């Protein structure tokens, strides 16, 4: 049980008590995986219409 | 409408309180995947405690106390009594035990050869023996290095414990047994014994001089019933009950099992459950746990009892089926979803 | 600003759709003229749903009358609400359809097809946010389903991501006004399979056998029906209609009720259904009990032959919220062998303040429940029955199309029976 | 002094921030026009309360926040709600259709054409900060919004500000109050593809916040503004540290620092006491050692589980009201000798303490009662993974029949995306079990 880095101020204070010690995707990536799923939407739309067009 | 789920197949115990549930007319069973139930009734290893008590306007029960297996764990119940302020190391009704690891894997592998050559110097009764959780696999020895390698040609961890080379014998016969006392605890934490226990006896006569054949050491319904030649001799099945357990004791030793050995499993039962109360508690959780234990003890020609093991998961006597698993629906399951004596149980009050 | 944009195609279709009009329009205080005259805001809050604002704070329906022959559309225009449409969304021929799915999607209805277009389009247009559209209209006779699938598929060419939902007839043999209803009702089932998001299946002899059984009525009258269809088309719309902790649009509802995209028919049901014992007072519990009731349901199929893949309810009036969860936990907690345990909480509840005019309380029940391949198979087997013979096809081969196309037809149909087949066990 | 930006993403997002600023408002007395007695330096400084408010030559204090939605209806009760005045147009962003509880709307359908908008609004604060610590983000796991539009912002957050750290206040899906049934996916998706981008996440499950307000508010149905002035009472506690004078909690670093060893693991579980009804006849006053003993029920945690069968990483105990280092100890003491804490072995058994003596501030007319002292626990225990279980077993219900998987792929998704996103899920409960379990 000790009690060490006891800080104390006007609004409060802080310590802190021990009991026992111990023992990324890029700019450019990014917006490829976007464009790439507009890529395959406008394919999917596009195999719609062909189908209405037929 | 009440609900269930079965999600153990083998559970001899549970397989009669599902029939009986059912012949309830009031309590469906569900298909063992299907979240909405009330009752579960889970399986013995891994059981997914953590989806409990998330169904709105749901109150589900399970059948299983999230942390038991620290008593019902060879290694586990030891560690558990050694390092337990409530039950301290100088607990006097468990065996001096000492938990080991095989060399090909904290342990106590020094502390259990001090005490061993302390025991050897001292002209002692120095007979161990080696079990552990992963067994039907068990070994009987007054040597300390055929303990250690057999344990060794293991890989799992293993307890040596002291054998009790003074054990009450009945008569005729002379013969060793143990006692099983099964102990529902409900939700509320209530502390029920089964009034009626039972004695799987050995039908051999007691051999001190040759630890090698383990027929007549050890009392597991399997071991008599295949390596035993006097099966069925004296009792049916080697179980004897209470109440012919209790006629020979006053017809013997002139005393009572009330007074001689129900006192101290009461105590037993009450300590070991006390003890691991503030961690296993469901008072306050999302969710409800009951279980069914089944304590193993020893009796010594002292009339002390030891105990054994815990089973988490245990069988019943055949002809205690119906009484109990009744019992486990009145005060158990129909005490949180009522339906629309004489208690066959007798409670050990304590503090919460 | 979530506008919707109604279409309502042919004899069934534009009958369905006017009292429609005339029970939300009650609802949300438009009078036969276009005026307000309510006594609460949350009847304006999302009036623009389903309603232009024009001058002089008049409410002109956003609704489009479809039909191939004049005479229906006279009679809505005549009716009582009849003056609240706008006089330009009535689009109509005159040849009429001849109760032929041909005439009303290749040749006759072709021949409309573009104008009626130009309307929606000019809807549309001034649509700050179109949530979709919803269309009106049977499958048995020639319009509504010929020419109604026809709109559909051309919807779908040019608001490609918007969402179609429909409000469907069946065709009953009880309930009959032609023998060829099953070959128009087997043709528009795979266009709705194809383009729409969300089918309201209503099975005229569900709606008959409630009119007579349950109400007690000695002999209904299709005017009789469309009162439970508009009931029923008020009800689902309640969500969309008012405020509350809902905030969805259509297709956040199609996506937590459309598990796999062509299985997209509901069997819609209300209650409660009494006789006139009018005046009772009815209990959260009976509204509920009855909600789940095959006799309360519309589709002529049985909940209990099949299993539910999702099911939402909408509870109407100023009741205790707490024991709407209470019941409909107790349902679910006590018929879970009928609901699919393999999509978690596939029960929903919206409670809406405003009950329905003279009603304390109400439900409306909208199940997507694989039973409905039920009716897909009574349609298939009266399909059949013909097909085999060729009865009756000359009025379909002299408009252009060949026995090829209804073969197609036969096995798209029977291609979504074996797909609600799968699901089921 | 350094500045912190809020952004608030989605509906629940929105609501919960409008909640939070309206309590910092009534700490820091702010009035809703932006004005500040007790403020003396006009028009600047470099004040705690400065770290989450900005100043005008006219004395208003603004919030550093940005609120973004797919749909204005929620964001417009903000801009004409009682605190319409703090904010300012551009700090408010809306589209005009939401993403329908789709994740793959939400991040790749509208997010793409909304996410350099909404960058540059917050650029426009950060400009404003001379030293930027990081950002806290709010927003839902089952909103199409809150979790497909989070995932992204979080990914360019990352990029253009590398070095400063991202908090998270994520909401658990809890169906008693959702009427969706794809929630499952959308935070398994959103928790994929933020892992790596967020520095330490505190879960709220509203399973929790609701039978905590039925239990302990007596609200038979409660709503979403009971749900939020709650949730903004945790909020206001876990964040007073960076908003008032102390030594514990200073900056967003100090919270990875105390609180996260492992990073992947950056999943603090919340336990607040006590929660009291204002309607209340009137309470017995709880001591230190009663509120602190409460931090260990189940019954006041944010998620429901069983941390006696996990083991902690850390603990911070942050108390405001009239509570001194003394009391706090004794309580400790006597915890320990009677709970079930076990500390991995590879970290100190101990507890860090924070004590702001301002005690809670509640709202006029609210559902909580003023208490003269009250506790806030974060705790990092591998028992939340029971909460993924849940989660992650769901999942498995509906991706085995691939039920609802058309609306994800319709929207440009790639099905591979799931099962990448579930075994990175299925590698983070196999995280919490080899640090937890023996
Ligand atoms: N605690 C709390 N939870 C909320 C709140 N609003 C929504 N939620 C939860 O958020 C989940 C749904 O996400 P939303 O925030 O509503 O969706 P969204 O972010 O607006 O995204 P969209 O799908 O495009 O509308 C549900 O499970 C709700 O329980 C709120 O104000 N407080
Ligand atoms: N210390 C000891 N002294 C004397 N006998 C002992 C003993 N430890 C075990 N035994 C014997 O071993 C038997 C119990 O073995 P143990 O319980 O360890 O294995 P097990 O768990 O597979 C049997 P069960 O689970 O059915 O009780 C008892 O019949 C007892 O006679
Ligand atoms: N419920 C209901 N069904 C109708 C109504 N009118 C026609 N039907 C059904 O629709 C089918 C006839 O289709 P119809 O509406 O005449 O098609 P149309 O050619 O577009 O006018 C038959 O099966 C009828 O049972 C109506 O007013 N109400
Ligand atoms: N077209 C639909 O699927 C639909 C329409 C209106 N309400 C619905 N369900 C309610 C259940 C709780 C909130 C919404 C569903
Ligand atoms: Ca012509
Ligand atoms: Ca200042
Ligand atoms: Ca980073
Ligand atoms: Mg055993
Ligand atoms: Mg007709
Ligand atoms: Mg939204």
């Amino acid at each position: 049980m000790e009690v060490i880095e006891l800080n104390k101020c006007t609004s409060g204070q802080s310590f802190e008590v021990i009991l026992k010690p111990p023992s990324d995707p890029s700019l450019e990536e990014i917006q490829k995986k976007l464009e790439a799923a507009e890529e395959r939407r406008k394919y999917q739309e596009a195999e719609l219409l062909k189908h209405l067009a037929e | 409408m009440y609900t269930f789920v079965v999600r153990d197949e083998n559970s001899s115990v549970y397989a009669e309180v599902s029939r009986l549930l059912l012949a309830t007319g009031q309590w469906k069973r569900l298909r063992k995947d299907n979240p909405r139930f009330n009752l579960m009734l889970g399986e013995r290893n891994r059981l997914p405690f953590g989806r409990l008590g998330h169904e709105p306007g749901l109150v589900q029960l399970v059948n299983y106390y999230r942390g038991a297996d620290k008593l019902c764990r060879k290694a586990s119940l030891v560690k558990l009594i050694k390092t337990s302020p409530e039950l301290s190391e100088s607990c006097t009704w468990f065996p001096e035990s000492y938990v080991i690891y095989p060399t090909n894997l904290t342990d106590e592998r020094e502390v259990f050869l001090a005490a061993y050559n302390r025991r050897r110097e001292g002209r002692e009764g120095n007979v161990w023996i080696a079990k552990s959780s992963a067994g039907a696999g068990i070994l009987i020895s007054s040597e300390a290095s055929e303990l250690l390698d057999f344990i060794d040609e293991q890989g799992q961890v293993h307890v040596i414990q002291k054998y009790l080379e003074k054990p009450l014998l009945l008569e005729p016969g002379h013969r060793k047994f143990d006692i099983r006392s099964w102990v529902l605890v409900d939700h509320l934490y209530n502390i029920y014994l089964y009034r009626e226990g039972v004695l799987r006896t050995s039908s051999e006569p007691y051999n001190s001089a040759n630890f090698q054949d383990k027929t007549c050491h050890l009392t597991n319904h399997c071991i008599q019933k295949e390596y035993s030649k006097n099966y069925g001799r004296y009792e049916e099945g080697n179980e004897m009950f209470f109440e012919e357990f209790n006629q020979y004791l006053m017809d013997a030793l002139n005393t009572t099992l009330e007074n001689s050995i129900l006192l101290q499993i009461k105590h037993i039962i009450r300590s070991c459950l006390m003890c691991i109360e503030p961690a296993i508690s469901t008072k306050h959780l999302h969710y409800q746990s009951f279980q069914l234990f089944g304590f193993d003890f020893m009796v010594d020609e002292e009339l002390k009892v030891w105990l054994i093991e815990v089973n988490g998961a245990p069988a019943c006597a055949q002809k205690l089926y119906a009484e109990l698993c009744q019992g486990i629906v009145d005060v158990a399951i129909s005490s949180v979803f009522p339906l629309a004596p004489t208690s066959i149980f007798i409670k050990l009050h304590h503090h919460h | 600003m979530r506008e919707i944009v109604h279409i309502q195609a042919g004899q069934c279709g534009n009958q369905i759709g006017a009292k429609f009009w005339e029970v939300i329009s009650d609802e949300h205080g438009i009078d036969p003229t276009g005026s307000y005259h309510g006594d609460s805001d949350l009847q304006l809050e999302r009036i623009n749903v389903y309603y232009n604002e024009a001058t002089g704070n008049k409410y002109v329906p956003r609704a489009i009358l479809v039909d191939l022959e004049p005479g229906t559309m006279d009679s809505v225009r005549s009716g009582p609400f009849g003056q609240i449409f706008r006089p330009d969304n009535f689009v109509f021929g005159q040849s009429g359809a001849g109760n032929n799915w041909a005439k009303g999607h290749y040749t006759e209805g072709a021949e409309l097809v573009d104008s009626v277009l130009d309307v929606v389009r000019k809807e549309s247009e001034s649509c700050d946010c179109l949530q979709g559209f919803q269309l009106t209209h049977s499958l048995g006779g020639g319009t509504g389903s010929g020419m109604g699938t026809l709109l559909i598929s051309k919807i779908r060419e040019e608001y490609p991501d918007r969402i179609m939902n429909t409000f469907s007839v069946m065709p009953s043999p009880k309930v009959s006004d032609t023998v060829v209803e099953p070959y128009n009702a087997t043709l528009s089932v795979h266009q709705l399979v194809e383009n729409t998001d969300e089918t309201y299946c209503i099975d005229n002899e569900a709606l008959y056998d409630i009119c007579f059984r349950t109400l007690k009525l000695t002999t209904p009258t299709y005017g009789d029906l469309n009162h439970l269809v508009s009931a029923t088309m008020s009800g689902v719309t309640t969500c969309l209609r008012f405020p509350g902790q809902l905030n969805a649009d259509l297709r956040k509802l199609a996506v937590n009720m459309v598990p796999f995209p062509r299985l997209h028919f509901f069997m819609p049901g209300f209650a409660p259904l009494t006789s006139r014992q009018q005046y009772r007072a009815l209990t959260v519990p009976e509204l509920t009990q009855q909600m789940f009731d095959s006799k309360n349901m519309m589709a002529a199929c049985d909940p209990r032959h099949g299993r539910y893949l999702t099911v939402a309810a909408i509870f109407r009036g100023r009741m205790s919220m707490k024991e709407v969860d209470e019941q409909m936990l107790n349902v679910q907690n006590k018929n879970s062998s009928y609901f699919v345990e393999w999509i978690p909480n596939n029960v929903k509840t919206a409670v809406c303040d405003i009950p329905p005019r003279g009603l304390k309380m109400s439900a409306t029940f909208i199940g997507n429940s694989t039973a409905i391949q039920e009716l897909f198979k009574r349609i298939s087997e009266q399909f059949t029955a013909m097909f085999r013979r060729k009865a009756f096809l000359h009025w379909y081969t002299g408009e252009g199309m060949d026995e090829m196309e209804f073969t197609e037809a036969e096995s798209n149909m029977n291609d979504l029976v074996s797909e609600y087949q799968q699901y089921q066990d | 002094m350094r500045e912190c930006i809020s952004i608030h993403v989605g509906q629940a997002g929105v609501q919960i921030g409008n909640a939070c600023w309206e309590l910092y408002c009534l700490e820091h007395g702010i009035q809703p026009d932006g004005q500040m007695p007790s403020d003396k330096t006009i028009g600047g400084g470099d004040d705690s309360f400065n770290t989450f408010f900005s100043e005008t030559g006219a004395g208003k204090h603004v919030p550093r926040a940005v609120f973004v939605d797919l749909e204005p209806t929620v964001i417009d009760e903000v801009r004409t709600g009682t605190y319409r005045q703090l904010f300012h147009p551009e700090q408010l962003i809306t589209g005009k259709e939401d993403a329908a509880n789709n994740y793959a709307r939400g991040h790749y359908t509208i997010g793409k054409e909304i996410i350099d908008l909404v960058l540059d609004r917050i650029r426009k604060l950060a400009d404003q900060c001379t030293g930027l610590q990081g950002f806290l983000v709010f927003h839902s796991f089952g909103g199409g919004t809150g979790s497909g539009f989070t995932s992204l912002l979080m990914e360019r957050l990352s990029v253009d500000y590398g070095k400063k750290s991202k908090l998270e206040f994520s909401i658990y899906p809890a169906p008693q109050v959702s009427t969706a049934v794809v929630e499952p996916y959308n935070s398994i998706l959103t928790t994929h593809t933020t892992l790596e981008h967020s520095d330490c996440a505190f879960m709220v499950d509203n399973e929790a916040i609701y039978d905590i307000c039925r239990r302990n508010l007596d609200i038979e149905r409660p709503t979403y503004t009971n749900l939020n002035r709650l949730i903004s009472q945790i909020v206001s506690s876990i964040t007073a540290s960076l908003r008032f004078d102390g030594a514990l909690n200073v900056d967003l670093t100090e919270f990875q620092t105390n609180l996260v060893p492992y990073p992947r693991i950056h999943f603090p579980l919340a336990t607040y006491a006590p929660v009291i009804s204002a309607e209340k006849a009137y309470h017995e006053q709880l001591s230190v050692a009663e509120i602190t003993n409460a931090c260990f029920e189940p019954a006041n945690q944010m998620v429901k589980c069983d941390p006696r069968h996990g083991k902690y990483m850390a603990c911070c105990l942050l108390y405001r009201g009239d509570v001194v280092p003394k009391d706090v100890n004794a309580a400790i003491a006597t915890i320990k000798t009677k709970r079930s804490i076990q500390f991995v072995d590879w970290c100190p058994t101990g507890f860090k303490v924070g004590i702001n003596y301002q005690p809670p501030t509640v709202v006029p007319g609210g559902d909580l009662a003023k208490v003269q002292r009250a506790v806030c626990m974060l705790s990092n225990t591998t028992a939340i993974a029971e909460a993924w279980a849940r989660l992650d077993h769901k999942f498995d219900l509906m991706y085995a029949k691939r039920a609802f998987v058309h609306w994800y792929v319709g929207e440009g998704m790639e099905e591979g995306e799931f099962s990448e996103a579930r075994e990175d899920m299925a590698a983070l409960e196999k995280d919490y079990e080899e640090v937890g379990v023996d």
